[PDB]
């Protein structure tokens, strides 16, 4: 969810 | 004068065998006089042609005979152990001529003329094009077989030249015999820049003597094994291991596996 | 009875009967196992899945390719790919039709035995042959001489085929291919904050690579344009509906084929390995080759790749040699197409290893050929 | 006449082994005086090491850093032996020369992890020109021996407006590898290639002219090296296999024969 499209 | 003919001798003696005739032409164009070069080049070419080991064809024999020290009679003439006929060899020109018959008892000689005849076929099976000779001589009281095999390949259109030399000595002794030999390879490429291959292998062995057919087969098996292993290493090892050793002299990409960056390279004297 | 033609590609297995101009089966060569427990026992759930079943079931499976780089890694996985090919993808019994297997040049000799033994003894093929892939490609392109640049998911292969023969001394196996190219896309996506890790997630990236990415005719000029204006930016939304916004990345990924340095690869680039192959030939056939540059396999599809390849290899060759790039459509499948033609020849119909020949000679049938 | 003497002298220096260049050149100027100046300018040859005693660091000697009777060190900026005048660079060109020496010291350290390098720049009315020199010997603790030598000579055209420069690079790489392992005898390989490349680039506020030069040098050394390794493996595979293979070639000829007839049948069945 941190990641823009993944975490 | 004497320095000029010693300078020419070094060039004529060491010249690549696809290009040696051209090097002679180069040296004869470089200097103003023919005779001082021609008279030294004859003596050089004697030694030289024997170490090339290269054959000549004699117009009535319908075969190729190698040229060497073991073949040299003195008095500018060479042996043919198969045909048993001596001949004069010209060292500048391509042909050889005016043969003379040679007689001997031939006991020791006859034993390997069989083995020679066998070897010929295995030569045909080793090289696309290939020639051989097997010399018979007493050396300080020793009984020896000297078997030799040859290849020249050249093409001007390809800008590559490639060459083979082999020497094998087998010393007759019951029940156990001794063997000594040398194998050599030379290749040159020059299409835009130049690359050269130069190599030797030396071999020593021990054998036992049983029958004419068995010695014929055995010597051939050794030649077969040695040449095929020598070629196998020189192709299969050099296509990989030479990449790694040449890399150890200079790398293809750095230790980083990245192209270097001039800003960081100027600024960062990275730690010891 | 008609022959079956099989292409053992690294990424997708292309298969069908002979004479046909398109394969009847085309699927990703994946064996996919459970990532998790099958709690709803009423599903009739499978010990592993394959092809489009695995790609539908992507989110719950560990996707393994049985071919990596170009070699079979686990024979039983490949054997499952073949079993599925016959019984499920084509719905045929392999005992009942002649079979052709594609193979790569310089694949080690033991592989030929394993393939042959599996095809006769696992699959009972009534006749069999094994063919160098690249040959089939030119053959399919009609021409009887040229240099192939075949690149699929695993190997880039360059072969000069002359008088209809592969010239083995000139064959430049290059370990850069689609799969490797996929990895680099993952990284350049990462720069802009998008992440992908699971082997399922790899296949999502593959879908992106096959759509947005393209080859720019000159790198820094394009990149300077892209750095100036957002006009070069496009999008494609994942299965979870979120759009990805992408510019500079589009030319940057397939640039790697010309620059193996970008991935730290010591081997030369795609035009380079082509030239480097050409130069090894019998000199008289050099011009015969340069007019006859032939591209194939899935990685050859990127827009602008042919025009770039021309401007690129033109530098390496001495000029006025008239280098020309054969790159029409349908080059996605030239290799399998070629086999389909080869398998239509009445002479080839005589030339197969028969089942009876293998049933007398075993794998030793290849020892006359393999040296 | 004399132009053909110089041409056949250069041809000789193409045909003779690159290991023997200094011996063969001294001999060739002893066989032909008057041509000595032409020969020493036209014939490329291995570099010479020098020690700067004031700084305690090594440098390399070339015909551009030399000015008559003496050579300028890239460290102390003095000539040995000293001179009353000397064709020095400008102060700003000298500072650039120091920056180049530092950048190329890192470059060489990363690519070779040893040997020595040198960099020199000479002032031109239309820009700058430069030489990069590298030398590296193999591991004297080992059976395997060798050397590698770099010569890069670059000419820079600085244009009137729009801050572009055009770069004209010439390069030569000299090689010898001696190899003595795997029980398959020994091989020596000689190599010498020469290339030219051209580019124009806009000057930047973040990267100075040396980074441009350097980008060309790195791309050139990658291209040269890749070319070298492939030239070695090409000729060392094709010619050596061709000389001493026969049976594999006969079985591949059987495949050719079958496959021929299949290709003939393809003409009819492609028409069908
Ligand atoms: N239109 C396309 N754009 C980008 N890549 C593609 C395209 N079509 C195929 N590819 C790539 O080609 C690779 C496989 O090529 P192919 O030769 O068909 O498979 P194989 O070599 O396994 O037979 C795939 O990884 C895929 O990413
Ligand atoms: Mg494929």
């Amino acid at each position: 969810p941190a990641w823009x499209a993944x975490c | 004068d004497e320095e000029k003919v010693r300078i020419a001798a070094k060039f004529i003696t060491h010249a690549p065998p696809g290009e040696f005739n051209e090097v002679f032409n180069d040296v004869r164009l470089l200097l103003n006089n023919d005779n001082l070069l021609r008279e030294g080049a004859a003596h050089a070419f004697a030694q030289y042609n024997m170490d090339q080991f290269t054959p000549v064809k004699i117009e009535g024999y319908d075969d190729q005979v190698l040229i060497t020290e073991h073949g040299d009679l003195g008095n500018s003439r060479f042996l043919d152990p198969r045909n048993q006929i001596s001949f004069k060899f010209d060292h500048l020109r391509k042909e050889a001529s005016d043969p003379q018959p040679e007689d001997v008892d031939g006991g020791l000689k006859s034993w390997r003329e069989s083995c020679d005849s066998a070897l010929r076929a295995y030569v045909k099976d080793h090289y696309s094009n290939g020639f051989c000779t097997v010399y018979a001589k007493t050396i300080d009281g020793q009984q020896t077989i000297i078997a030799c095999i040859e290849s020249h390949q050249f093409q001007p259109k390809n800008f590559w030249n490639g060459r083979w030399r082999s020497e094998w000595k087998f010393t007759i002794t019951p029940p156990s015999a001794q063997v000594v030999g040398v194998l050599k390879i030379q290749v040159h490429y020059y299409e835009d820049g130049n690359v050269q291959l130069v190599s030797h292998k030396d071999v020593q062995d021990s054998v036992t003597v049983s029958n004419e057919v068995q010695t014929t087969k055995e010597f051939i098996k050794i030649i077969e094994s040695a040449e095929n292993e020598y070629q196998t290493a020189i192709s299969e090892n050099y296509q990989t291991m030479s990449d790694t050793t040449f890399k150890a002299l200079r790398r293809q990409l750095p230790v980083t596996r990245t192209k270097i960056d001039w800003n960081k390279i100027l600024s960062y004297k990275i730690g010891k | 009875i008609a022959a079956l033609v099989v292409d053992n590609g690294s990424g997708m297995c292309k298969a069908g009967f002979a004479g046909d101009d398109a394969p009847r089966a085309v699927f990703p060569s994946i064996v996919g196992r459970p990532r998790h427990q099958g709690v709803m026992v009423g599903m009739g759930q499978k010990d592993s899945y394959v092809g489009d079943e695995a790609q539908s079931k992507r989110g719950i499976l560990t996707l393994k390719y049985p071919i990596e780089h170009g070699i079979v890694t686990n024979w039983d996985d490949m054997e499952k790919i073949w079993h599925h090919t016959f019984y499920n993808e084509l719905r045929v019994a392999p005992e009942e039709h002649p079979v052709l297997l594609t193979e790569a040049p310089l694949n080690p000799k033991a592989n030929r035995e394993k393939m042959t033994q599996i095809m006769f003894e696992t699959f009972n093929t009534p006749a069999m042959y094994v063919a160098i892939q690249a040959v089939l490609s030119l053959y399919a392109s009609g021409r009887t001489t040229g240099i192939v640049m075949d690149s699929g998911d695993g190997v880039t292969h360059t072969v000069p085929i002359y008088e209809g023969y592969a010239l083995p001394h000139a064959i430049l196996r290059l370990d850069l291919a689609g799969r490797d190219l996929t990895d680099y896309l993952m990284k350049i996506l990462t720069e802009r904050g998008y992440s992908f890790t699971t082997t399922a997630e790899r296949e999502i990236v593959r879908d992106i690579k096959e759509k947005l990415c393209y080859v720019a005719l000159d790198f820094e000029q394009e990149m300077a344009t892209a750095a100036s204006s957002s006009s070069l930016e496009k999008s494609y939304e994942l299965p979870d509906g979120q759009v990805i916004t992408i510019g500079n990345e589009r030319f940057r990924c397939p640039e790697a084929l010309f620059q193996p340095s970008f991935l730290g690869m010591e081997s030369c680039g795609i035009h380079e390995t082509t030239f480097n192959s050409i130069m090894k030939c019998d000199v008289d056939i050099r011009k015969d080759l340069y007019a006859n540059t032939v591209l194939s396999g899935g990685t050859t599809m990127y827009p602008g790749i042919a025009d770039r390849m021309q401007k690129e290899i033109t530098a390496l060759a001495p000029s006025t040699m008239k280098i020309k790039i054969i790159a029409p459509p349908e080059r996605k499948y030239s290799v399998w197409i070629g086999g389909s033609i080869l398998a239509s020849l009445s002479t080839f119909q005589q030339m197969w290893i028969s089942k009876q020949e293998y049933d007398e000679s075993g794998p030793s049938i290849v020892h006359r050929k393999c040296f | 006449m004399s132009d053909q003497q110089l041409d056949c002298a250069l041809d000789l220096m193409r045909r003779l082994p690159p290991q023997q260049i200094e011996k063969n050149l001294s001999d060739l100027i002893d066989l032909v005086p008057s041509l000595c100046e032409d020969l020493l300018s036209s014939v490329d040859q291995p570099l010479k090491i020098a020690r700067d005693k004031v700084v305690g660091k090594d440098y390399l000697l070339c015909d551009y850093n030399r000015d008559g009777d003496s050579y300028r060190s890239p460290w102390s900026n003095k000539y040995d032996p000293p001179l009353e005048d000397g064709a020095m660079p400008s102060a700003r060109l000298r500072k650039l020369e120091v920056e180049a020496n530092n950048a190329f010291d890192q470059y060489r350290d990363l690519y070779f992890e040893g040997g020595v390098s040198s960099v020199y720049l000479w002032d031109l009315d239309h820009g700058f020109a430069g030489v990069i020199l590298i030398k590296k010997a193999g591991d004297g603790s080992k059976k395997i021996k060798g050397c590698w030598d770099s010569i890069h000579v670059v000419e820079v055209q600085e244009k009137s407006s729009g801050r572009t420069a055009h770069y004209k690079l010439t390069s030569t790489v000299m090689l010898w590898l001696q190899t003595n392992k795997s029980g398959s005898g020994t091989m020596n390989l000689g190599g010498s290639l020469t290339r030219q490349m051209e580019k124009d680039e806009t000057v930047s506020d973040c990267s100075p002219h040396i980074a441009n030069i350097g980008r060309l040098v790195e791309d050139m050394e990658n291209k040269i090296r890749s070319t070298l390794n492939e030239i070695y493996f090409g000729k060392t595979k094709d010619i050596v296999n061709g000389l001493r293979s026969v049976q594999t070639f006969a079985d591949k000829s059987k495949q050719e024969a079958l496959k021929n007839d299949l290709v003939e049948a393809l003409k009819r069945k492609q028409q069908c």
